[PDB]
């Protein structure tokens, strides 16, 4: 809501093909860098 | 995971986020204490040299 | 051969000890640490060191 204009926070736009590999990152991401992700997601093409 | 497990993941980011910021921010003032004393005392031994 | 043998006996038992202490810092730090940066609240938190009996 009206900050990914904005810097006040960050935020990291992608594209991936497989929500899979999104898996795999979200591992990485919650056991070595503590819980620290707001995970959204929206179906492209 | 699911979307209320990712809510409780989230409010962890924003505990951590205020946390080490506050952390940070106590050590960042004290350093400001330290500094008050010893600026103030430099300009007055200056001074009275000065006077003197 | 014999001076350097009674004084590397003696250092490596010595040495032993010493590394073996350190090492369980290591692991409690790096359990402590860990257990903060994913969990955060509550501050403290309940730790305990389970000794299983062998092969178990």
């Amino acid at each position: 809501i009206a900050a990914a204009i904005g810097a006040s926070v960050n935020y990291v736009t992608g594209v991936i093909a497989r929500d899979k590999v999104a898996t795999l990152e979200q591992i990485l991401w919650r056991v070595l860098r503590g819980n620290l992700f707001f995970k959204t997601v929206e179906i492209e093409q | 995971l699911t979307p209320n497990q990712v809510n409780d993941e989230l409010n962890k980011m924003q505990a951590f986020i205020r946390k080490e910021a506050e952390e940070k921010a106590k050590e960042i003032q004290l350093k400001a204490d330290q500094e008050y004393e010893i600026e103030k005392t430099n300009i007055v031994r200056n001074e009275t040299n000065n006077i003197d | 051969e014999q001076s350097l043998r009674v004084q590397l006996v003696r250092l490596a038992k010595t040495a032993y000890v010493d590394v073996f202490i350190n090492w369980f810092h290591i692991k409690a730090l790096r359990v402590y640490v860990e257990s903060v940066l994913r969990y955060g609240l509550p501050p403290h938190f309940n730790i305990k060191i389970i000794a299983v009996p062998p092969k178990n």
